[PDB]
């Protein structure tokens, strides 16, 4: 049953390598947020002085 | 007549004993075989089972990075729009 | 989320698979043992009828 | 002069930070892609060299279970044969 061990203890290793790069892209997309926000000061500036 | 009596169940159990193992060792490769198949077709349904949903969480992204990106250039655009409104009125 | 009960009927076939399988050979295991023993018994049958008969012709030789 | 500087400086900065940010989702990918298949490839041959193993220790069984009954078979006709020798002996005699 040893053989059964490792099979599911690289399981799970397989799954946190997937659950961390899953979370790079949720940062990345978060980035896009933050660029959208400070487009959005921008033109609420331009507006305001209009 | 009696030693030829037990001296032939001696070497017929004998006869029957091989024939025996031969039955075993048939058996043993059935179980093996089927070992494999089963193992064989495990194994294979739990890598597309974990590549297509590997494919599909970066599907979804990828639709959401072109939805807020392509909403981004659309708003750079009407920044450079009014800020060229203000150079032309002074 | 979806990839939990995916994986949770991934862990509990192998471990019942492999499970399965070393009992397996505990019992074809046990059919050559009974094979094995089924020899020595038809050995010490030979070796029982063997010093009947050594003792026989050293009774008349 | 100051006002329309500054805007033109902060959108070529937005420029660069959409312009960079793109970059390294394309590269970003690149290692996405460039580890995960070399952890499914190497799973892949650590399994089968787990089985591997045990398939030759399953041979270790049969290969010494064949050799000890052939052995004792093969002594267990010699001993027929000394028994079927001593019998006609006897049926001739008396």
């Amino acid at each position: 049953n040893d053989v059964s061990k490792e099979i599911n203890l690289m399981l799970s290793t397989y799954a946190k390598l997937l659950s961390e790069r899953a979370a790079v892209d949720a940062s990345y997309i978060d980035e896009i947020d933050e660029l959208f926000k400070e487009a959005n000061a921008i033109e609420n500036f331009l507006i305001q002085k209009r | 007549s009696s030693l030829d009596s037990s001296i032939d169940i001696l070497q017929k159990r004998a006869q029957e004993l091989i024939e025996n193992i031969n039955k075993s060792r048939q058996k043993d490769h059935a179980l093996m075989t089927n070992f494999r198949n089963s193992l064989k077709t495990k194994v294979s349904d739990l890598t597309e089972k974990l590549e297509e949903r590997i494919y599909q969480i970066y599907n979804d992204h990828n639709k959401i990075i072109q939805e807020k990106l392509q909403e981004f250039t659309q708003k750079m655009a009407k920044i450079s729009h009014l800020e060229t409104e203000l150079k032309q009125v002074c």
